């Protein structure tokens, strides 16, 4: 049955779309408006009362203090807003290269680890919105194949710290250190920490 | 859209590199004959040149367009204080080095992204191979890539002021060189010899052929012996000037041997620490094409 | 309590 | 003495001035030249000026811009030097300009 | 104690938010070893160059500078459903972004317009030179500038897969003149 | 004239920066491909729509 | 045929293109930039480096 309105057209909706993702700044901010809503609308997750992170209890203890307050300075309040953009950035198109707010920490002692296990929680709550920042990322990762276990930085950055997929397929490493700066992420330079050849 | 007719565009009067003194405009062959010099006992001698590396710098992606001829006069000859360049938008050339791109390069000295309207541009074929030896230019300060700043300086002093009486056995005896000169002199030119079209030259040095090649050197070795006197009195050790009655003379200390800073300062054109690691990058770079 | 936010941080000043 | 080419009473001297400022010599101007683009940003900065002034003044004016503009040296360069007067292990995130 | 109502109520809320209305652009990360934005760009022939994607500092609002902090909160200090379950309707997010879809065309079309207007288009303003016999102020030879021509012909007949206007012969060609412009 | 209105066009606001704005004068702007240096690529089918 | 420098010459000219500033490029100002401590003093290292 007609219903009857002028037919909603597949194109012009997106060129009309592309033409204000150039001219219009706040486009992003009201693509995230929309549909970060339908995450607090379904009640998917929550805030709670009370704190329970590091504890398993019995702590507050004397060979405890030093780790008790390297997961203190690392404790995110659980503000409901803060909790539904990270659930609608993962799936919302962006027009900045956003990167991470960073953090310098020399690693020191074993209770340092608490640092290198927050990029892995985040690498799988969130694998996309985790590719746009895997070179900034990777930047200070390697203080910790440094600094914390030598031999095997000394023989990776002996092969370099960035690579070329092109030549058709292969991968082009190019034997010199060199930092990220995300500056270069949109060009033929992916971050060579990441590679997965052996 | 300009073309050559294997004549090169330095067979043109669009762009010519002229020098104003005396009072006139003059071209550079009449200058040079001013400069008369003795010798000091110390051997200058020719030294082999090493070949450069292929690789090409990346241009990392940039949008809206870098005036890429400014900075290659704005190093080498730059007059006014130049500070820290070893870092910059240097190596948008090798954008232009692969077959079909689109980006061209205008005349006056710009690098476009996409030909627009109303904007005369050198050949799209012939500043291919322009690039594919200058782009290289982009590595100047890259560790374990950056040229040699000692040894080259031999090769220029045997260029301006050598005697071919010289040149064909390889070894000369270094040389002190006086001109007559007037008020400002040595910076008068550097901010004369800035503005000049370079890219109009260096273009025509990698396409002419043998026919066209032997005879571009011999009309052009000249323009290339004045863009060198001045690059080379920001490396002598001294510049005092001697009197005679009522003449002055611009006695220069030692051309051809390379020191580490200005006998400039305040009366000539000055370098840094960074355009020394430049001024070595590119008078290796051309050496090879020329010679 | 460490709150989480989100842009560049402010603290001390620079000098011409 | 050349932007009243067509506005004085006085007839001789009319005649005269356009006449030597018509001459396939000289050329006068007044107001915006032309703009230099920013590479990253994309917005105009150094723009140049036809103005009225005398070559005296003129010269001196340029001496300055060109010697803020030659620096090549962000205000970003301000916090390497900002930071020798701390704790030798102390570290800053600059917030980037260009 | 966690993964169960992570890998089930909440993987149904991506699944279904995937394909929304104003959601288009791929951001897939399921190959860290290849993968790129491949960014498209609004360009002119007559001079102008804009990006959708580019490189600046932090925004006047919360969408640059990822915090990486917010992952403690979200392993401990917030309760799920824990799984009562709640079924948001299809009606209040269907005619919100159909909405936001009409303030976008509604608010670029003055800008598309005004600016189509100073361009001229589908024009060429050309000169003919009348070969002597008997004029007309007609025929002869149809002249056009270089820019004209790259403006409007240039970037149209590109478009279809033609092989690029033949050049003029310094020697003559009155044969193929036309034998190449048939193509 | 028509409501709609344009609290900000074409201007792009960094808080480190203040409010830098652009032009708006395009002519011909046909959305095309962009290669990793920065250059305009062409029509390739099968890669853009 | 060139441009004859006109800061040698006698007579005085009385107009000519100055190399302004826009309203963009900002000098001498501040920089929110902060601070993040060693935290703590006893495992630093002037000792070499």
């Amino acid at each position: 049955a007609l219903r009857p309105e002028l037919a909603f057209d597949h194109d012009h909706i997106i060129r009309c779309l592309m033409l204000a993702a150039a001219n219009y700044p706040r486009l992003e901010g009201i693509i995230v408006q929309i549909n970060t809503g339908y995450v607090a609308s379904a009640n998917v997750i929550r805030p709670v009362s009370e704190k329970r992170y590091f504890p398993e209890n019995l702590e507050q203890n004397q060979s405890a203090a030093r780790l008790v307050s390297a997961v203190k300075a690392r404790a995110s309040e659980a503000d409901i807003s803060s909790i539904h953009l990270a659930i609608a950035r993962e799936v919302s198109p962006m027009f900045n290269v956003h990167e991470l707010k960073k953090i310098a920490e020399s690693f020191e002692d074993p209770s340092s680890i608490v640092v290198v296990l927050e990029f892995i929680l985040f690498a799988l709550f969130f694998p996309t919105e985790f590719n746009r920042i895997k070179g900034d990322i990777q930047n200070v990762l390697l203080l910790f194949f440094s600094r914390w276990y030598p031999v095997e930085y000394g023989i990776f950055i002996q092969r370099g710290a960035t690579y070329t997929i092109n030549a058709a397929g292969e991968f082009e490493f190019s034997g010199r250190n060199e930092k990220w700066d995300q500056s270069l992420y949109l060009s033929e330079h992916f971050p060579a920490l990441f590679s997965d050849v052996p | 859209m300009l073309q050559q007719p294997t004549g090169g565009y330095t067979t043109l009067e669009q762009f010519a590199f002229t020098i104003r003194n005396d009072g006139t405009n003059a071209t550079p062959t009449q200058f040079l004959q001013l400069l008369s010099y003795e010798a000091t006992e110390n051997e200058l001698v020719k030294k082999t040149i090493p070949t450069p590396e292929t690789h090409l710098p990346s241009a990392r992606n940039v949008p809206g367009n870098v005036y890429i001829e400014d900075a290659i006069t704005q190093a080498l000859f730059g007059i006014s204080a130049q500070n820290v360049n070893a870092h910059g938008y240097f190596s948008r050339l090798s954008a232009l080095a692969l077959p079909n791109t689109s980006a061209r390069l205008g005349l006056d000295g710009v690098i476009y992204n996409s030909e627009t309207i109303n904007i005369p541009f050198y050949d799209p074929a012939a500043v291919a191979n322009f690039a594919a030896t200058y782009a290289k230019l982009g590595n100047a300060s890259t560790p374990r890539y950056r040229a040699d700043m000692i040894d080259i300086y031999a090769h220029v002093g045997l260029e301006l002021a050598g005697t071919d009486a010289e040149r064909a056995a390889g070894v000369m005896p270094v040389k002190r060189a006086k001109f007559d000169s007037w008020e400002g002199s040595l910076i008068s030119l550097s901010r004369d010899v800035v503005n000049w079209k370079i890219l109009a030259f260096l273009i025509d040095l990698c396409s002419l052929e043998g026919e066209a090649l032997r005879a571009f050197k011999t009309r052009n070795r000249d323009v290339f012996r004045m863009m060198l006197f001045i690059m080379s009195t920001a490396v002598a050790a001294n510049v005092v000037n001697r009197k005679v009655t009522k003449r002055v003379d611009r006695v220069l200390e030692y051309i051809g041997v390379n020191s580490m800073r200005t006998a400039g300062r305040t009366a000539t054109i000055t370098y840094d620490l960074s355009r020394h690691e430049f001024a070595a990058k590119f008078l290796q770079l051309t050496f090879t094409r020329w010679n | 309590t460490k709150v989480i936010f989100n842009g560049l941080d402010v603290n001390t000043e620079v000098q011409p | 003495p050349a932007l009243l080419r067509d506005f004085t009473q006085v007839n001789w001297l009319n005649r005269d001035i356009t006449n030597m400022l018509q001459q396939a010599g000289t050329k006068y101007g007044l107001g915006l030249t032309e703009t230099r683009l920013d590479y990253v940003r994309l917005v105009k900065t150094i723009v140049g000026h036809a103005l009225n002034i005398d070559h005296f003044a003129a010269s001196v004016l340029n001496i300055n811009l060109r010697a803020l503009m030659e620096a090549n040296v962000t205000a970003d360069d301000r916090i390497k030097a900002l930071q020798a007067h701390s704790m030798i292990s102390t570290q800053f995130h600059g917030p980037n300009q260009g | 104690n966690i993964a169960v109502a992570h890998t089930d109520h909440l993987s149904v809320v991506y699944a279904t938010m995937s394909n929304f209305m104003l959601n288009f652009t791929n951001n897939f990360s399921g190959n860290h070893a290849t993968f790129k934005p491949d960014q498209y760009v609004i360009t002119s022939p007559e001079g102008s160059y804009k990006p959708i994607i580019e490189r600046q500092g932090e925004t006047v609002d919360g969408l640059t500078i990822i915090d990486t902090s917010i992952v403690w909160p979200i392993l401990c200090q917030c309760t799920y459903p824990l799984v009562e379950i709640v079924y948001p309707d299809p009606s209040t997010t269907l005619s919100q972004s159909l909405s936001v879809a009409q303030v976008l065309s509604k608010l670029t079309l003055p800008d598309a317009f005004i600016n189509m207007i100073l361009s001229g288009g589908d024009s060429v303003v050309m000169r003919t030179y009348q070969t002597e016999a008997d004029d007309d102020l007609d025929e002869g030879i149809r002249m056009t500038t270089y820019d004209q021509y790259l403006s409007h012909i240039r970037e149209r007949l590109h478009i279809t897969n033609v092989p690029d206007p033949i050049y003029i012969t310094g020697a003559s060609t009155p044969d193929q003149i036309a034998a190449s412009v048939q193509a | 004239i028509t409501d709609v209105d344009s609290t900000d066009y074409g201007k792009l606001t960094l808080r480190f920066l203040g409010t830098l704005t652009r032009s708006l004068k395009m002519q011909n702007a046909q959305i095309r491909r962009i290669r990793p240096d920065g250059t305009v690529l062409r029509y390739d089918d099968q890669i853009d729509i | 045929q060139v441009g004859i420098p006109k800061l040698e010459v006698d007579h005085i000219s009385f107009s000519n293109v100055v190399s302004m500033m826009t309203a963009n490029i900002r000098t001498g100002d501040d920089m929110a930039v902060e601070r993040v401590n060693p935290d703590d003093v006893r495992a630093i290292n002037i000792r070499n480096a």
